[PDB]
């Protein structure tokens, strides 16, 4: 397999470091998938009563 | 027998408002560049924070 971890970057691209430089160095291992986990959190809520 | 002649006048002033869209905001802004490169098609995203 050219992408062992299943991400858009091959084994060489990851191991060689020739990828986006904002990726953690964890994901330079062919086994650790370059993978973002994004979540959202609400902080406050406003109500506009339209009478 | 009776005849009555009446004459009237009236004046009214009202004032309505919606309480979900009570006003409109207009901000006068200006963009600043303090880096080393020009930026074409500048498109800022801003927050309007009130208290
Ligand atoms: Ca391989």
């Amino acid at each position: 397999e050219s992408n062992t971890a299943g991400d858009p970057y091959t084994d060489y691209q990851k191991a060689s470091g020739s990828i986006d430089k904002a990726i953690k160095l964890e994901a330079r291992d062919p086994l650790v998938a370059a993978y973002p986990v994004v979540g959202v959190g609400m902080e406050n809520l406003i109500i506009s009563t339209n009478e | 027998t009776a005849v009555q002649d009446s004459n009237g006048e009236s004046w009214n002033t009202g004032l309505s408002i919606n309480k979900g869209e009570s006003a409109y905001i207009n901000a006068n802004v200006r963009y600043y560049n303090t880096g080393t490169a020009p930026m074409y098609k500048v498109t800022p995203t801003t927050n309007l924070v009130l208290d």
